[PDB]
Order: structure tokens, then C-alpha cells, then sequence
């Protein structure tokens, strides 16, 4: 299937693209796409985030229109089926180069040298506690903001990346 | 940029009976991306902006009875209303809205209906003392609820039929009972006024079995 | 071309089981879209030439006379899916992640 | 829910520029919607659309009267303004400020603006009552109605017992006379078995004079 | 870059063993050669990102609290290898055969 | 690496072929390339059959020479290494479409249509006996001569194989 | 082993076709290589390629001798043929029959033949002994040998006690005389202390003309 | 196509010491694919095929031993014999055998050996009464296993210098004591041969301490 959306880029001069227009995407013959709309709301001010395509999601499927279902965030996302259905859209909540240590690499003095980040985790198992240490390419960290590899739970594992030589030690 | 031309100007069909319009465009309105029409129909009653009835060729707006429903393709375009109403009795314009820059409208065709004669209900009111104060004489002549729209009304003071001097106006069709109302209003100096004694207005019409007259006199309670 | 299963359907064949991921369930809050997205995860065994993506699977198959590294459900296609959120510096992006949702199961 | 508001000035004077300022409420401009659409309407013609304009600023002026036109926006103040130079009485007509969609067509319009091409100064109207009838059939029916002479421009609304009496009422449209100027004609019937007991008020707004009037129609006796 | 372990080194982790094919040994005579070949495949558990070619096995695995269906060790490199048969008609084939030989094990 | 071996092909009217020749196969940066070559023996006169390149394959693994080491075939094999290693060789033994029915198709009377062929097959399993029917197309039938999936050990699972309407039925 | 035997006819006459054939040993032709190769050395100069041919039949002739060489080969007789047309004397050379290598150059050679054109008759040897010193000092040396005359054209091949006595063997190169012949001595020293003990025989063969002679050298008395 | 060009022609070195030899070619003779050299270097001795030495500039083959070297790159090519030894007296031949079409040769360098001196053991042969009975007469003097090279004979019939009617044939250098060989033919007739009695051949070489003469009379048992 075939696609247009309104596309708009709130940061779109350090991006260096067009501020508004319509786009096509190209999609998949075996999937579906949306379009998608954010904006702040800030008492009744409203301010243009980003409008565009939106692969297949789940949350979007059978949706005419663009409402925002979030209950009272900050920013507000709405998205929808069929071509420009993002043209509008409301509000209406719903009712329901560096270089560390990796614990795997005694052959050269346990050490590495990505371009991305290091890590270092652990928990309790095996009985009793255990150390991993490691180093992961700048590919590998996604998205690029804020790679996941570097997210833990509170409840047990800990983690965290860093940038510095030789920062992923001990806890 | 995709003229538009609708077709016929005028339309008279019976209470309950289907009407039909059909819109031709210059260029190809289908979309070959998503397979539709960007065509618009809508309607408009007098005094009251343009309502949209349909839109993408056949589908139907929210609140919108059934006895609407567009279809068509390509560069030919038609509008069924299946059992007119009296309500649905206004102008009805054929538009397109594709992604393309101009977007033009039709021509305009006029919805009527048709009905059993109606005679006039006729009245008529002299010149209110307030405008007697400013030199002003207004006589007017008042046809009501009748049909068809053909009448006649010839204007006589001191039994002289008046020409040029007088001026009409008319409804659109009644919503309610699809019938038309006329006022007529004879602009006279207050010297002349003074100056002549009866007053009448003289109505002539097909439900009428004889031209109906009414007058008064001049300062009579 | 794979076969897709859901709850209702039983049997221990490498199939596409539905799995919803919900990040605010995680507590992560700089995601604003998707809060929640379609994963989907592979169950199932691999006995006797089915779904073969490689014949290298059923030549070590029949290589063995049952012995312990038979074949196993692996996801077989991928695709991406878009996302809102914000990154170090609290900068708004928009971002086309591969690699989330499995589309088929198969054998190896 | 949605509703755009219009207005104008109402009078212009020949070979000079014009504007209508476009306010919307119950909806963000910069939300519900990507175009907004000026269109206009001729005396007694079809319709003719003027052009349209995303919240970003581009602008789509129609080729018909490209050149003389400017449209914009204003998001800080959920605006919308339209401008034509160099007018002529052709370009006499009522102009609609709608919102341009690209899925459903020109979906919702305003109440319309009504906008006159003449080099002749406003004028209030003069309202007189047409009393009812006083041979009336005391089971039967009562016309009266009140009559609004010389006042310019069009429009003037007229309405009855504010609102709360409307059936049988017909308003004509207003006749231009010899001296430029307009007069219409607002009429209404009525059970006759009431004529002293129901008051009936006509209610003229003359907006490009600042004239309301309130006028009671009461019968004459004998 | 995956792991290559030989039976020597130990440990559960996804890996690649050595295992050769022998053609001959099933009584396949119309395979002139190889009449043996290397075909190895893959052992081990996958547990904490590792060698995660796609961050769905990882979100799926923090998806859940020790569920049923973890990562397993499946082949994430294919290479071919030649041959030279009969075919039906016993005319002589040189092919190319894809999908025969692991060159690395990963997790999904 | 890059590596010249000399091609001969026999049946090369039929594939509509050079004859004889020197031709160069590029290769993977991970694996390495070999020579090859194949003839009949037949009471001391030599036919050939087919030279040419060979890909990584574990026997071949250095081998200057090309010296067949089967134990008296009928069709005598060698391969080596290094470039236009086939130039010589001898003998020197070791010391050392169509429908079918598949039965996961109950959705189409249980049927198919691949262009490949269609198999069944089964074995003494979970408890008692099974039964498998299936279709594959023809890509998946590898080698193209004798497809594997259509080969079956005596021991205890039979297979057939066939392209007739309908012939993978019953046992 | 492999073993490569050349043949050919030993002399030929001016402006005239050459014919040379190549028999092969211990090896398959089509086996064993996948160049066969043509070469000659004139009489006391150096080397020069003729020409090079795959067991498939493509032939590359040297670009010095091109448009006069032909070269084939034949599988069924495990053979592989050489043709010169149009020879002059500069033609004439000793003929080594080699396989080219495409990884070891030519590695394995044959015996080589000896080629002559000249527009003269075959001749057979005479052969002489040239009997030992009746003077020797009966615990020192002596020295014996036999004389090869009159004979074309080259070669002849000497040996001693059939190859049985080669310590102390110089065979010189043949001499040229006026008559076009060849003239040859082959010598040997030996201990005096056997004169009247061990027996000396020269081995001459004259292939050109299947002159083989075994002479037997004796000293005379006094 | 890629001429060859070896050098020197002679060398003339002494036992165990080292040899260099060194080919030139026009074209380079180095290999992209295979970062390799297609040169080869042939060793021939008197009357036996030439013997491959090395292949790929530096490779040895099979059965020869270490004194032998190859080396160099591109268009320039060495080959050293570390100690030289008697055996090793032959002549040797640069060549190349890419892949590209012509294989040419080199010009040929002979190597000598450098040695003691060596006066030559001389010995005379009357023709056999076989050859005298067809008209010829045929006078053998042999001079054996000297060095140098340069040697001179004068044949002498009753005390009668001959001149332009002898002939000359010489051994290479000998691979067990790196010696030579001679030997000088009379070439008479039988007629001739009766005339006179004295038949004498005279030496003369470095290591003589004065001319040798041998000598014989016609019939003297
Ligand atoms: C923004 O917030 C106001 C109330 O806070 C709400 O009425 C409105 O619908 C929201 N969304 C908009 C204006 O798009
Ligand atoms: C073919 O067979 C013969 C004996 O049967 C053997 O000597 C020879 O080496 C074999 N291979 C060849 C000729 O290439």
C-alpha cells in the first residue's frame, strides 16, 4: 500500500528539511501504515511538534482520526489510518575510538576499543553474586538518544554505560 | 484546472419523487494512489451557507439522511435525492477538491418542487401615521402561500391603474408547504396621498375564480 | 511463508505466539509513542523437515540419532517500527527502529 | 465544538483595498485542520473559491484573481485575514471564511459576510409598522408585519418576539429603489383570536449603521 | 563477530561446535564428493545481551520475569559448498549448494 | 583472496560452454578457495570430466597435489589448493503445476499447488504410527537432481517423493 | 615415473617439411599437466621457445616462428606431433620435447633429438682402435680408446664395456672435415697393471644409419 | 615479450667459493593476484637437457641442494651458488613463464671453475693397420686432464713442422677434477704415410717445465 501524510518538523532547521508539507512513504505489501501528529497543548497554546508517516503500530489500528488518549501528559501524540488523516486532531482522554575492559577478553589484557560505549552489570545468581563487563559499537546502541543496553530495573540488575576509558570497573 | 459544469439549471419533481442531478468534469478526478474521487456535493437554502452532503463522490456526511447518495467516476458525477421533501428544496453545487491547486465549483442547480395550485391569501395595509409625518406614502399589498409563482397584481387608486410606480418582491419555496409569498409596495408622495381616496390592490391567479380586490379609504379607523 | 498462531491454538510447533511489550509498565517515561507496542514472541518444536529455512538443519538432523542439539524456533523475519521520544540533552527525535517485531517462526 | 466566526467591514469604496478578518473558536487554528479556505458568492451567482492557506503560511491564491489578492495567518491570535486591492463592483458579494480539508472537502463554513462596492455613505434604516388588518375574521387569520424603508447597505436581520415566533413568517428580500437606497418588507400571520391579547415585536439590526429597533405592531380601532 | 568454540573449551553459551557430515555413512553413493564435509552446529544458553543480533530477543527477555520461552542458540551465518553428483537420468551435476556449513551462532 | 584454477566441462554443448579454459572465481574475505578436478579411470585411458573451482571444503585443506584418494570408484575425484593446483593429477589411494495433498491444508480439502513436488512420510512415533503428506516447490528441492527431502534412511522412516496429481496418499 | 620420449627423423633436406613426434611415459596426457611444449637449442647457442599447446587442442605458436609451425597432440596415442615447413640450415638443432607448467615452468624435459638439414646422403661409421701405448710403465697409466670416421650426420653415441667402465671416459665433440663428414675419438685411461687382464670395448651407435659396433681394443707385441 | 637478458655470459670463480648470476627482464614479471614471480632458473651440463633449478624466483625444487638461490623482484633477478663445487659446472638459463603468452629465454651464462694448474698427460696413436688398408691414414695425439684451457700442439713429420692439416676437438671443464681434455687428429694419406718414418707430437702448456715431444717410427712393432 501507498501512503501520504502531512509532514511537519518543528525542528527543521538543524535538521536542515522543509517546516511543513505532505509526504509519501512507501510502505510494505505485507504490513500497514499510519500517520502521526505531536504537539504541546500548555493551556490551550497550542505548539506543532511533528506530524509524518508512522509504520504499523498496534495502537493506531482503525482510527480515522487523530485524538490524543494519554491522560494529561506532557507532550501530545495522536495517530491514524488512511491518507492525511493527521490533518487534524484533538485531545480527548480515554476511559479505560574509546576503549575499556571486557570481562571476555583476557587475550588482550581484558580490553576492546568500540566506537560506541562500554557496559558494566550484574546480579545475584549462580548462588551468589557475579561481574559482567563489556564494550558494544556505536550500531548497536539504539535507539541513539538513549540505548536500552544501558536501562536496568530497579527491582535487581543494575547497569550503565559510559564513554571514558577504563569506567566500566566495579560496583 | 478541472472545470466544473453541472447539469440542468432548474429541477421541478413532485413531493416523493426521485431527483437527480449529474456534475461533468474537464479533467479526471479519480486518484490512481488510493483509488478515489475527490468530489464534493453540497447544498444551500437561502440566506444560510453551503452545507457539504457528500464527499470522496458517494460517501454520506454524518447527520445526513439516506435519501441522499452520489455516484459516478472518472469525469461524470451524479447526485440521486430517492423521495424529495419540501425541506430539501435549495440550490445544490457540484465541487472538486483533489490535491491539485484550483479547486472550482459548478454552475448551481436549483431543486423544485412541484405542488397542488394554492390561491393567495391577500391583505393589504396602508401607510403607517408615523411615515405620514415625513412626506412618505408606503401602501402595501401583501399575496400569501400560493402556487405556482405566476401572479398578477395591478394597483388602482381613484379606480387608475398605476404603472411604474410600484415595486414587487418574492420568497424562495416554503420548507413547510413548498408554497410562495409576494409583497408588493406602492411608493406615493404624502401630497398625492392626500390628494385621492380609495386605495386598492387587485391580485389575478390561477387558484383565483375571479381577480380578488382589496381597498380601503382613505382616513377610515 | 509462516504459520501464525495465537493463544487459542495449542500444539508444540515453531509458531508466532502474540506478546504485547509495554515500556510504561517498565517505567520509562521519556517514550511518548509507542507506550505500548505488538512484540510477539516463537514457541514451539522442530521435528521432521518443517519450515526447514536451511537444509543444513534437516542434514544435521538426520546427521544425529537423537542426540541433544536438535533444531530450534527462531524468529525469521523482522521489521521496524517508529518512535517519539526524548534523548540525553531532552532533544525531541524521531527515529525508525529495526529489529522489535518478529512476522514468522521457523526452524534450525 | 468547531464554529468559525467572520467578519468584515461591510462598505468599501470603489477602486480601493478590502480585509476580512477571520476569528475561530472551539478549536486551535493551528489544530483541526491544514488549509483554511476564503471563498465569496456573487448578488445571486454560484460560488467562486478565493483561495486557501496552511497554518505554516504557504498560500494557494486562486488563479482567476492571483495578483490582487493576499491571505495569511495568525496562529497567536487563532486568526485568519484575507485582503483584495483594487476593487470593483463585480467584486460586490457575501464572503465565506471555511476550512479547506483535504479529505472531506470544504466540511464546515461561517455564517457568511456580506460586503457592498459603492461610493455612497451608510444610511440607518426607518421602521414602520403595518398594522393588522382591523376588519379581521375573529376566527380566522390576522397578517401584520413591519416595513424597513432607505437604509444602506444590505443586510438588515429581522426577527419576531426575539426569536420565539416563527412560524409563518416570511421576510422578503430587500428592493432597491431610484435613489440607491433599500427597502424590505418582514410579514408574519397569526391567529386573529389574539390580536389583543399576543404582543407582537419585529426586531431590525441594521450592523453597518448600529441601528436595533424593537417596533410593537398593534391594531386601530373604530 | 561470533565465538567459535571446539570441544575442547566447555562452558553453556551460545556457540558454535564442530560436526562433521559424512554423506558415505548414510549410503549415499551417487555423491561422488564430498564424500564427507563440515557442517558443525550451534549449543549454549543465551542469557543477558548476549550476542543479541536483534533488540527484540532483549526486550523480550526483560519483557518478562523467567517466562517459558527464552533465547536459544540458532546459526546467524549460512555459506555454500560445492558438489559433484548424479542426477536422475545419472547425467553429471557440478552445483553450488547454499544453507550447508555455520559460520556463526547467535541468539533469538 | 582471488584464485585461477583450469575449468573443464565435459558436457559443454549441451550447456553451451567453453571446453577447456583457465577461469578465476572471486571469493569470500572468510573463507578460502580451492581447485578441482574429476575424470574416469578405465583401464589406464584418462577421460575427463570436469575442472574448475571449489569452494571451501574441509578435505582439501592443504594440498599442493591433486592425487584422487578414493579407493577405486568409478568416478575418480581430486581437489587442492593454491592457484591452477588442477593442472595435473593422479591416482594414489589412502592407507587411512501440479496438486497434491498436504496434511495441514484442511483449509483447502486439504490440498496445494507448488511447482516443486510433493512427499510423504512417516515412522513409529508417539506410541503407535503418524502420517506426513506435504508439498514443496521447486526451489526448495536441493540438489537439483536428487532433492534430499526426498531420501529416507531404511532404519525406520521411509520417503517418497512425486510429481503426480495427487500420489502422496497412503502406505 | 613420468617419463618424456621424443623421436624424430635425425635429417632433412633443404626447404622442406619437418616432422617430429612425442611419445610420453608413466603418464596420462591428458593427466599429468595442461601444457605440452616444443622447444629447440641450435647447435652452441642458447634456448628458444617454439611453441606450447593444451591437451584441448588451442595451440600458441611462438610469434618469432609463427605462420611456418604446426602443433597437435593425440590422446588415444598418448602422443603429441611437431611440424616445421619450408627449413633452412639455421633450422638445424637438437629438439627437446618438455611440458610447460603453469606453476613450476617446465619441470620435466626429454632426452632431446638431433635435427640437420643438409642436402647431403646418409653415411655409416667406420670404426677404429686406437691401440694402447705397447710402452707403458707397467705401474702407472695407459691410455686407449677408438676412432669414429666417415660418418653423417651427427650423433654417435659411445659407451665402454656397455656402460660397465666410466671412470676416466672423454668422448669429444665431432669434428667437421672438408667432405662434409663427421670424425669422432672417444678415450679412456686405465691402469697399465691390467693391459693383459681386463678387456676394453667401445660401444659406437650410429642411429641415422643402425650402425652398432663393439670393437674390441688390444695392444700389439714386439 | 618480456625479453630476457642474463649476464655475464662467462664466470670464472674457484672451488667453494660463491657465484652470482643476474637476469634482467623488460616487462615485469610479478603477479597481482598472487603477489608472485613467474621466473624459472635451468642449469644444463654437456649433452643433457636443461634441469630446472628454481621456480617462482625463489622456490626450490625437489632433490636440489641448499647452494642453490634464487632472489629479486619485479624486472631484476639474482641467482647465487654459495660454494661452489665442480659438479655444478654447466651452463644456466634465465627464464620467464607467465601466463602471458611468449616464454622466452635468456642469452645463457656459463659458469667456470677457477683451479691448480695441470700439465697434461700426452699420449700418441699410430693408425691401425685397419684404416690402412682404405687409403687413410689417421695420427692421434691425446693430451689429458690439464688446465688452463690454453694448450698448444705442433705436429712434426721427419722434423716437418705440418700446418692447416690437423684437426682440434676439446672437453668442457670435467666435473670430478675440473679438468680438460684433447685431442689432435693428423689426418694422412696412406701413400704419405709410407713415405715417411718419424711421426712426433709436440705439447707445450703452463705446466709443463719444457715442450713435450712423443714420438713413433713407421713400423716399429
Ligand atoms: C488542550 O487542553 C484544553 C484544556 O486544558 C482542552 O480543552 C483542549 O481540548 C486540549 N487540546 C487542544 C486544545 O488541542
Ligand atoms: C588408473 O589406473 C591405473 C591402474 O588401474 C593406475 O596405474 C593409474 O595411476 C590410474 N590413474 C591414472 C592413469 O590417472
Amino acid at each position: 500500500e501507498t501512503r501520504e501524510c502531512i509532514y511537519y518538523n518543528a525542528n527543521w532547521e538543524l535538521e536542515r528539511t522543509n517546516q511543513s508539507g505532505l509526504e509519501r512513504c512507501e510502505g510494505e505489501q505485507d504490513k500497514r501504515l499510519h500517520c502521526y501528529a505531536s504537539w504541546r497543548n500548555s493551556s490551550g497554546t497550542i505548539e506543532l511538534v511533528k506530524k509524518g508517516c508512522w509504520l504499523d503500530d498496534f495502537n493506531c489500528y482503525d482510527r480515522q482520526e487523530c485524538v490524543a488518549t494519554e491522560e494529561n501528559p506532557q507532550v501530545y501524540f495522536c495517530c491514524c489510518e488512511g491518507n492525511f488523516c493527521n490533518e487534524r486532531f484533538t485531545h480527548l482522554p480515554e476511559a479505560g575510538a574509546l576503549l575499556c575492559a571486557c570481562t571476555s577478553c583476557l587475550q588482550a589484557n581484558y580490553t576492546c576499543e568500540t566506537d560506541g560505549a562500554c557496559m558494566v552489570s550484574i546480579f545475584n545468581l549462580d548462588g551468589m553474586e557475579h561481574h559482567v563487563a563489556t564494550c558494544i559499537p556505536k550500531v548497536e546502541l539504539v535507539p541513539a538518544g538513549k540505548p536500552f543496553y544501558c536501562l536496568s530495573s530497579e527491582d535487581l540488575r543494575n547497569t550503565h554505560c559510559c564513554y571514558t576509558d577504563y569506567c566500566n570497573r566495579i560496583d | 484546472d478541472i472545470v466544473m459544469t453541472q447539469s440542468p439549471d432548474s429541477l421541478a419533481v413532485s413531493l416523493g419523487e426521485r431527483a437527480t442531478i449529474n456534475c461533468k468534469s474537464s479533467q479526471s478526478v479519480l486518484y490512481s494512489s488510493n483509488n478515489k474521487n475527490y468530489l464534493a456535493w453540497y447544498q444551500q437554502k437561502p440566506g444560510q451557507p453551503p452545507k457539504l452532503l457528500i464527499y470522496w463522490a458517494s460517501t454520506r456526511e454524518s447527520g445526513v439522511p439516506d435519501r441522499f447518495s452520489g455516484s459516478g467516476s472518472g469525469t461524470d458525477f451524479t447526485l440521486t435525492i430517492s423521495s424529495l421533501q419540501a425541506e430539501d428544496v435549495a440550490v445544490y453545487y457540484c465541487q472538486q477538491y483533489a490535491l491539485a491547486p484550483p479547486r472550482t465549483f459548478g454552475g448551481g442547480t436549483k431543486v423544485e418542487i412541484k405542488r397542488t395550485v394554492a390561491a393567495p391569501s391577500v391583505f393589504i395595509f396602508p401607510p403607517s401615521d408615523e411615515q405620514l409625518k415625513s412626506g412618505t406614502a408606503s401602501v402595501v399589498c401583501l399575496l400569501n402561500n400560493f402556487y405556482p409563482r405566476e401572479a398578477k397584481v395591478q394597483w388602482k387608486v381613484d379606480n387608475a391603474l398605476q404603472s411604474g410606480n410600484s415595486q414587487e418582491s418574492v420568497t424562495e419555496q416554503d420548507s413547510k408547504d413548498s408554497t410562495y409569498s409576494l409583497s408588493s409596495t406602492l411608493t406615493l408622495s404624502k401630497a398625492d396621498y392626500e390628494k385621492h381616496k380609495v386605495y386598492a390592490c387587485e391580485v389575478t391567479h390561477q387558484g383565483l375564480s375571479s381577480p380578488v380586490t382589496k381597498s380601503f379609504n382613505r382616513g377610515e379607523c | 511463508l509462516g504459520l501464525d498462531c495465537d493463544e487459542h491454538s495449542s500444539e508444540s510447533r515453531c509458531c508466532r505466539y502474540p506478546l504485547t511489550v509495554d515500556f510504561e509498565a517498565f517505567g520509562w517515561d521519556w517514550i511518548i509513542a509507542p507506550k505500548r507496542y505488538k512484540a510477539n514472541y516463537c514457541s514451539g518444536q522442530c521435528e521432521y523437515m518443517f519450515m526447514q529455512k536451511y537444509p543444513h538443519t534437516h542434514l544435521v538432523q538426520q546427521a544425529n540419532p537423537r542426540g541433544s542439539a536438535g533444531p530450534c524456533c527462531t524468529p525469521t523475519k523482522m521489521s521496524p517500527i517508529n518512535m517519539l521520544y526524548f534523548n540525553d540533552k531532552q532533544q525531541i527525535i524521531y527515529g525508525k527502529i529495526p529489529g522489535m517485531v518478529v512476522d514468522r517462526c521457523g526452524c534450525s | 465544538q468547531l464554529q468559525l466566526q467572520e467578519s468584515g467591514p461591510g462598505l468599501v469604496k470603489p477602486s480601493e483595498t478590502l480585509s476580512l478578518t477571520c476569528t475561530v473558536s472551539g478549536g486551535s487554528i493551528s489544530s483541526s485542520s491544514y488549509y483554511w479556505g476564503w471563498i465569496r458568492q456573487p448578488p445571486g451567482k454560484g460560488l467562486e473559491w478565493i483561495g486557501s492557506i496552511s497554518y505554516s503560511g504557504s498560500t494557494y491564491y486562486n488563479p482567476s484573481l492571483k495578483s490582487r489578492v493576499t491571505i495569511s495567518v495568525d496562529t497567536s491570535k487563532n486568526q485568519f485575514s484575507l485582503k483584495l486591492s483594487s476593487v470593483t463592483a463585480a467584486d460586490t458579494a457575501v464572503y465565506y471564511c471555511a476550512r479547506d480539508s483535504l479529505r472531506y472537502g470544504m466540511d464546515v463554513w461561517g455564517q457568511g459576510t456580506t460586503v457592498t462596492v459603492s461610493s455612497a455613505s451608510t444610511k440607518g434604516p426607518s421602521v414602520f409598522p403595518l398594522a393588522p388588518s382591523s376588519k379581521s375574521t375573529s376566527g380566522g387569520t390576522a397578517a401584520l408585519g413591519c416595513l424597513v424603508k432607505d437604509y444602506f447597505p444590505e443586510p438588515v436581520t429581522v426577527s419576531w418576539n426575539s426569536g420565539a415566533l416563527t412560524s409563518g413568517v416570511h421576510t422578503f428580500p430587500a428592493v432597491l429603489q431610484s435613489s440607491g437606497l433599500y427597502s424590505l418588507s418582514s410579514v408574519v400571520t397569526v391567529p386573529s383570536s389574539s390580536l389583543g391579547t399576543q404582543t407582537y415585536i419585529c426586531n431590525v439590526n441594521h450592523k453597518p449603521s448600529n441601528t436595533k429597533v424593537d417596533k410593537r405592531v398593534e391594531p386601530k380601532s373604530c
